């Protein structure tokens, strides 16, 4: 059977590049707009993700599936400093400053999928990616250590540490 | 058949 | 699967009612007269006295190649083959040399013709000839055995 | 007096032993072979479970995906399994062996030519293996109401196969062959445990793959709904699993998780353990179908018999005739609008059934053909084989000519 | 090119290979299969070089299948997808292939026999209001191939990807009552060769494998004259085994499995296929026809289409004929099957007949106006412009 | 018991009983089905053949063989079985203890005729036997000595007139179209549609839509511009896995090539014209009485219109004068069965018959004697 | 196709 897709996609919704500019429930700040709902791009990334890292064939079916491979991809960037935390408060310190690490975008090295990504043709439209990316990066990291570390040791958790080998499909933000 | 039609 | 319908027309073989097939030609004024080939007589005496190196061209002057009768054939295998058997191991040498192209190469024929059907020791000496043979004639002796539509 | 036949489903992971005419084999024993680590040097060897516990013998497992690979040991393991379990003396009982549908020619050669030449036996026949554990389903069922109609999934430890069965004949142009088994669901166990438990001895993760699978795994409705329950409730999803080390006899344990669930999924997601294969198992089943004469498509949806020891899943047909209910009643209704909609067509009565058998299914198939006079008939023969040779077994239902 | 400039262009648009020319052509401009292409991530295969868009067509998506989901829009000559159809067109009539305007050329097609009628008035429906074609004609395959072979009397058998069907015609008169058509084509054989290739552990189950096989089938496959022949061949010599390597490097090895799926056209039961093959098939439609049009078939038998291109089909079909009329006919004469008159026309260029017919009959009616059915007919009348034809539609 | 037995032998059906019934004991179709694969499961009644509505039963996994064709027997090995399955195991009595009467279509080969009175003697050992048209015994259980009769059945369809129990075999015609080749013209246009039916099963279920949807158009071209501007005649039909169709104008396409038979490429013409022709090759004298007394037979005359088209046709050929009446009773299905359970029960037929003696004697040429 | 056959 297939894989999990995004639902959240609309023709109302923006297009940067080849990807969905999607709204996020974020007190960071970016070109993302705010949205209202209790689910976002985000907190879907994060339900599918134990779950998609396991197949190995994805059918880009719209723009919106193009913004949650790259959380997607970015999540298994998290785990690999969180495991090495010890307190919840290390991790949302090292969430932070991984965020503002200016990753590769669609187009230029290090982007495993340079193919099946549109690299942004103006100046105006790649500084609104690196900006829309990094608010992705932020707000993933802060809601993924509220998950990752049991309350009762404030410690990582074997349950998601054990994802910490299986990348995307075997890609990898680096 | 043998000559004309089948049968 | 299977099938169930009647499937016997893929049984008979129309190729062999052909009108194509290849048809290979023979000497004409052969048919009504053979060519004698090595007279016993002829060579016996010569081996009675003795005189191998002469009984042995006497064998190679005749050959019945252009027949196409199989007995005189065989009875002219069995003639020469029953001069390469007796010769003496250290003769043959002088007697292959004396031979032109075009006997040892027919000599060669005969030798690959006495492999089919040996006798108790009727090889070992025929390898013996096959060594001399080469060393003079070389491989293209062997090919106009390959290549030769008519058989000795 | 008159002597039963033999009886022989030699299997990837176990093997099934034993005379005709009785209800379950004499022996079930693994298909391994401990040997040590010129002469008579060949013969100190042990099978079944007396190769697991040997120390200073290594156990080889010559079957993969149902085909033999290793010659030189199934021979082996044949004159034990004749000379020491059974006690037969092959030139007297006839046999019957058991392959799989995509088993080449050349195996099946290379069988009667030891059979027939070495160990001088008087008849053979070579059976399919799902074939004979759908004749055992129509003895459950009652008398004269038998289903000679069936379909069947026979999964165990090396490949799946769904081999449909019309009024007594094969459609053998249909059947398919799915290679995910009970030997994939375990490595894949044994993947996900080296990845968060450690603490199992390399030594013993097959042991403590095995044991995860047949008692704790089980199907799931979603798989992405289960890992939250895993998550946000886990004191009620998360097992343990105590095992004992074989060297220090100290105690190890273990927190069983997502692979009590994520095993079987292969069968539905086998994209998880094989990237050569997409379809699942509920897809598989409708392109065989849907293959098949147009008049028989009704009564192998009604009866779809699970075989195997990989079946044993708790809730295995509750989703796969969930799956399939989902195919069938759509494409119904897709039809009943393309036509204009005046006839609401017949709905069609899926059903997956699993029998009380299924460790010793087609062995049991095996037995009641054996007691039977026609298995004599269609044997083949010694005679036959020296004036035909061992090119006599050569075909199967599964191809033509 | 018509007196009026108008470019006169003939597309075959098959199940398997699209045919594009022009008018007059003795070639095709271009040869490239019908499949279309989205992108697709899969783990096993690395590429972030080439740029792949979200709709690969044609010859750009078969040599970049690996990175891609292709979908055949046509199957057994019938449409499925029409929007993955239009995107085929348009690469079609594009910089590409072809690089038309559309609303100032004129365009011969095909379609194949006992076909259905909707399938006929979508595609007119679609080159009138979509690409607004000027003149537009629906050909039949089986006269078109005749025009190329310069002919006016033969039965044909064009065999392809999806479709084979047999249409004889006697002096242009056609003979609808005797078309037959065997579910057996180039796509059914590559199913039957997967299976086999499954004995020896070699799987293609993705959709691009798919392509990987019809090539392999390309290659090496055959038909075989006599087949105990070639029995013996494969259980007593290795010759027939070739190798083929496979675009991952990986390299299999192909044996009887050469002659065996082709065989499937002679001994369709191979496929799960009830009747009987070509040749007992083509026998049996001539036995149907008129008695004094026999004689003439038989020395008219014209092949065509890709299916046909098996090496020994031709002399294999000649073969099991004069079987059957030695059996049948002349109840097992020998002596008489001498004047047993047969000729199979086996051109090497018959892949491509049917176009070739398009581009002959284009350019004898390129400059008439009763032969074509135009923009105006079909804003008036509708689909019904297709009674010009004589296809009964309203 | 010594009542007689009676066996129709038509090219689809075969229908048998006893003589003086009403109607026959056992009606099932002359097929034999072969399997197409190979049975590995043992012990499970798997036969070499199946018969009768066994094979229709199990039709998915066999090659359905009509072994009549236009009304001659093209395989007399499967022919056998038919019988066999027919007294044995259908009617349940010995074929030696009681006679049997057999029918058969005109204008058909002799050895067709010697051959069926060969096998009932030296392979059944019946005491004698008989061999009667089809027409004529639709006349006697019509209760009729004059009347044309028209038989239409699977493969054949022919015409007999007859005037005071005196055939005139110079005006008999026959016409090698019936259903089957309309069955096969209809899996033909279905195509149109998107429907595809090659298989010989599905044949058979063509042939259940053909006699469940099918009619008779008073006016073809009439209702064919109906069905291009409304959907009244758009029915539908169930396919056993549940898929279902619709077919409108192919309902009174596939019986009008009756009475077009152009469609079919024969250059034949009508059986309104068959019918027709033939009564002009009658006497003068003898015209009116059969135009009156126009009788119909055969499964394929139970199309609802086909009444109303052929009286509407021939009054359009024949003259205003004379009155076109004709007679299909709701029984002509069985006509032919019901007249031979008639002749058979009557003292004078007890001498037409053929005996084992006269056969030993003269061999199976005496049936072109005795058998007209 | 629609019936019959799939296309
Ligand atoms: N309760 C169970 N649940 C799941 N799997 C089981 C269960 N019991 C046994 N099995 C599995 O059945 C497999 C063997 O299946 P079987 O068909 O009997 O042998 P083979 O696969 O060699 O033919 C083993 O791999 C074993 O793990
Ligand atoms: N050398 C070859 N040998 C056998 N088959 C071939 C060969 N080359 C091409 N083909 C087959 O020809 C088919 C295409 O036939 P064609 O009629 O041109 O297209 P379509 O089937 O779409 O009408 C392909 O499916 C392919 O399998
Ligand atoms: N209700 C019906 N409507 C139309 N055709 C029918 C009907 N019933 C039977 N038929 C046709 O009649 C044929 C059989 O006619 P019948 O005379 O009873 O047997 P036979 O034709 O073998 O002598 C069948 O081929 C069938 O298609
Ligand atoms: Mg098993
Ligand atoms: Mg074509
Ligand atoms: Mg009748």
């Amino acid at each position: 059977m297939p894989a999990y897709h995004s639902s959240l996609m609309d023709p109302d919704t923006k297009l940067i590049g080849n990807m969905a500019l999607l709204p996020i429930r974020s007190q960071f700040k970016g070109p993302a707009p705010r949205e209202t709902k209790d689910t976002d791009i985000v907190d879907e990334a994060i339900y599918y993700f134990k779950a998609n890292v396991f197949f190995k064939n994805y059918e880009i079916k719209n723009e919106a599936d193009r913004t949650l491979i790259y959380i997607t991809l970015y999540i298994s960037e998290c785990l690999k400093k969180l495991q090495k935390c010890n307190s919840k408060s290390q991790g949302e310190k090292e969430m932070y400053t991984l965020g503002i690490t200016n990753f590769p975008i669609p187009g230029e090295p290090g982007f495993p999928l340079n193919a099946i990504y549109a690299k942004p043709a103006n100046k105006q439209e790649d500084e609104v990616m690196r900006a829309y990316l990094q608010q992705l990066r932020q707000e993933t990291g802060l809601r993924l250590c509220e998950k990752v570390f049991d309350p009762q040791n404030d410690k990582p958790s074997k349950w998601w540490t054990c994802f910490v080998k299986r990348q995307f499909m075997n890609k990898s933000l680096s | 058949w043998x000559a004309x039609c089948p049968a | 699967a299977r099938n169930t319908l009647s499937s016997r027309f893929r049984r008979v073989d129309i190729d062999e009612f052909d009108e194509n097939k290849f048809v290979d030609e023979q000497e004409e004024a052969a048919a009504a007269a053979a060519e004698p080939g090595p007279d016993p007589s002829e060579v016996d005496g010569l081996l009675r006295q003795g005189d191998m190196l002469r009984a042995f061209h006497a064998a190679l002057r005749n050959s019945p190649v252009n027949t196409k009768n199989q007995a005189v054939k065989e009875r002219a295998q069995g003639v020469v083959l029953k001069v390469l058997t007796n010769f003496k191991s250290s003769e043959i040498e002088q007697a292959v040399q004396s031979l032109d192209r075009n006997g040892v190469d027919l000599l060669m024929k005969y030798i690959y013709k006495g492999f089919e059907k040996p006798t108790e020791n009727s090889s070992a000496v025929l390898l013996q000839w096959h060594e001399k043979a080469l060393a003079v004639g070389g491989l293209g002796s062997i090919i106009r055995v390959l290549t030769a539509r008519k058989t000795v | 007096g008159r002597l039963p036949a033999c009886v022989v489903d030699c299997g990837t992971g176990y093997t099934k032993l034993g005379y005709a005419g009785n209800t379950e084999p004499q022996f079930i024993i693994p298909s391994c072979i401990a040997i040590k680590e010129k002469g008579v040097d060949d013969l100190d060897f042990f099978i079944g479970d007396e190769a697991i516990e040997k120390p200073t013998y290594a156990t080889k497992w010559p079957i993969r995906h149902g085909i033999v690979e290793d010659w030189d040991l199934m021979e082996r393991f044949m004159e034990q399994v004749i000379f020491k379990y059974l006690r037969a003396e092959p030139e007297d009982h006839y046999f019957l062996l058991t392959e799989p549908p995509l088993n080449t020619p050349e195996n099946r050669e290379y069988t009667a030519e030891i059979m027939f030449e070495s160990f001088n036996v008087p008849g053979l026949y070579i059976a399919v293996q799902a074939v004979l554990a759908l004749a055992a389903s129509w003895t459950s069922r009652q008398v004269g109401e038998r289903t000679l109609t069936g379909t069947v999934i026979d999964s165990g430890d090396g490949v799946t196969h769904v081999i449909p069965v019309a009024e007594g004949y094969v459609i053998g142009s249909c059947i398919k062959h799915i290679p995910i088994a009970g030997r994939d669901i375990t490595y894949f166990i044994q993947q996900l445990l080296r990845d968060r438990e450690v603490g199992i001895p390399p030594e013993q993760s097959l042991e403590t793959a095995k044991a995860v699978k047949e008692r704790y795994s089980y199907v799931c409705p979603d798989l992405v709904k289960e890992f939250n329950k895993y998550d946000t409730d886990g004191s009620k999803w998360i097992k343990q699993y105590t095992g004992i080390n074989a060297i220090s006899k100290k105690e190890f344990s273990i927190d069983v998780g997502y692979e009590r669930f994520l095993g079987p999924e292969i069968f539905f997601h086998p994209e998880f353990a094989n990237p050569d294969f997409t379809q699942p198992i509920s897809e598989v089943v409708d392109e065989v179908i849907q293959n098949c004469p147009i008049d028989v498509r009704r009564p192998l949806y009604k009866n779809i018999v699970l075989s195997g020891g990989s079946t044993m899943f708790r809730d295995f047909g509750r989703r796969l005739q969930r799956d399939l209910k989902r195919t069938v009643d759509a494409r119904l209704k897709l039809s009943e609008e393309l036509s204009g909609g005046r006839l609401k067509p017949k709905p069609i009565d899926v059903q997956v059934i699993t029998h009380h058998m299924q460790r010793y299914a087609v062995w049991f198939g095996g037995s009641m053909l054996a007691s039977t006079p026609e298995f004599y008939q269609v044997c083949h023969t010694k005679k036959d084989y020296e004036e035909i040779g061992p090119s006599i077994c050569r075909h199967n239902p599964v191809f033509g000519v | 090119m018509d007196s009026q400039g108008r470019k006169v262009v003939v597309c075959d648009n098959g199940t398997g290979f699209v045919k594009c020319g022009y008018a007059g052509s003795n070639f095709p401009e271009h040869i490239f299969p019908a499949l279309v292409g989205r992108p697709i991530i899969r783990s096993t295969t690395k590429v972030g070089n080439i740029e792949i868009k979200d709709l690969m067509v044609g010859d750009e998506a078969s040599e970049l299948r690996s990175m891609l989901e292709v979908n055949y829009p046509m199957e057994n000559g019938i449409v499925r997808n029409w929007d993955d159809m239009k995107h085929l067109w348009d690469y079609t009539f594009g910089p590409e292939k072809l690089n038309i305007d559309t609303r100032n050329c004129k365009i011969l097609l095909t379609e194949p026999p006992m076909n259905p009628t909707k399938n006929r008035e979508k595609i007119v429906e679609v080159m009138f209001e979509t690409y607004q074609f000027s003149g537009v004609y629906v050909a039949i395959q089986a006269v078109l191939t005749l025009y190329a072979q310069g002919l006016l009397t033969g039965v044909v058998v064009d065999s392809g990807d999806g479709v084979t069907h047999i249409c004889p015609v006697y002096e242009g008169f056609s003979l609808p009552h005797l078309t037959r058509r065997l579910d057996i084509a180039g796509r059914d054989i590559t199913r039957y060769l997967i299976k086999l290739l499954l004995l020896r552990g070699y799987a293609f189950n993705h959709s691009a494998d798919f392509e990987t096989v019809r090539m392999i089938k390309e290659k090496l496959c055959y038909v075989g004259y006599n087949i105990e022949q070639e029995q013996k061949l494969a259980l007593e010599t290795t010759v027939l085994v070739e190798s083929y390597t496979l675009p991952d490097g990986r390299i299999i090895k192909v044996g009887g499995e050469r002659f065996e799926a082709p065989e499937a056209l002679f001994q369709p039961h191979l496929i799960n296929v009830e009747g009987v093959g070509v040749a007992e098939l083509l026998f049996n439609t001539i036995q149907a026809a008129d008695i004094d049009t026999r004689s003439e078939f038989y020395k008219h038998i014209v092949l065509s289409g890709g299916s046909t291109m098996y090496p020994g089909l031709p002399s294999r079909l000649e073969r099991e004929l004069k079987q059957l009329y030695l059996e049948r006919v002349l109840k097992g004469d020998v002596e008489k099957l001498s004047k047993f008159k047969i000729r199979i026309e086996d051109p090497p260029r018959r892949k491509h007949m049917v176009f070739l017919g398009g581009a002959v009959l284009a350019d004898i009616m390129k400059d008439k106006d009763n032969f074509w059915m135009t923009r105006q007919e079909y804003q008036e009348k509708g689909v019904r412009v297709l009674e010009k034809l004589g296809v009964t539609v309203r | 018991d010594i009542a007689a037995l009676v066996v129709d032998n038509g090219s689809g059906m075969c229908k048998a009983g006893f003589a003086g019934d009403d109607a026959p004991r056992a009606v099932f179709p002359s097929i034999v089905g072969r399997p197409r694969h190979q049975g590995v499961m043992v012990g499970m009644g798997q036969k070499d053949s199946y018969v009768g509505d066994e094979a229709q039963s199990k039709r998915g996994i066999l090659t359905l063989k009509y072994p009549i064709e236009h009304g001659i027997v093209t395989n007399w090995d499967d022919m056998e079985k038919i019988w066999h399955h027919t007294f044995y195991n259908e009617l349940r009595v010995a074929p030696e203890e009681h006679p049997v009467l057999l029918t058969e279509a005109p204008l058909n080969p002799k050895a067709n005729r010697e051959k069926m009175t060969q096998i009932m003697f030296e392979t059944f050992n019946t005491p004698a036997m008989y061999v009667a048209i089809q027409a004529v015994l639709s006349l006697y259980a019509s209760g009729r000595t004059t009347g044309i009769v028209m038989d239409s059945g699977d493969g054949v369809t022919h015409t007999v007139p007859i005037y005071e129990g005196y055939a005139l075999p110079h005006a008999i015609l026959r016409l090698d179209l019936a259903g089957r080749d309309l069955t096969d013209y209809l899996m033909k246009i279905l195509t149109e549609r998107g429907y595809s039916f090659t298989t010989t099963a599905e044949r058979e279920i063509v042939r259940d839509i053909k006699e469940k949807l099918c009619y008779v158009a008073l006016d073809f071209e009439q209702e064919m511009a109906t069905a291009a501007s409304s959907s009244s005649l758009e029915k539908s039909y169930e396919l056993p896995d549940g898929q279902v169709i619709t077919i409108g104008n192919e309902r009174f396409r596939c019986p009008e090539a009756l009475f077009q038979p152009s469609f079919l490429g024969m250059e034949s013409c009508g059986i309104h014209e068959t019918t027709f022709n033939s009564i002009m090759k009658c006497d003068v004298d003898i015209r009116k009485d059969l135009y009156a007394n126009t009788v119909l037979s055969g499964g394929t005359t139970m199309y609802p219109g086909i009444a109303d088209r052929m009286q509407k046709e021939i009054t359009a050929l024949a003259p205003s004068t004379m009155k076109i009446k004709i007679i299909a009773p709701p029984e002509r299905k069985y006509s032919v069965w019901i007249g031979g359970s008639i002749l058979a029960s009557l003292s004078t037929f007890q001498q037409m018959w053929i005996s084992k003696q006269e056969y030993d004697e003269s061999g199976p040429s005496i049936v072109h004697r005795k058998c007209f």
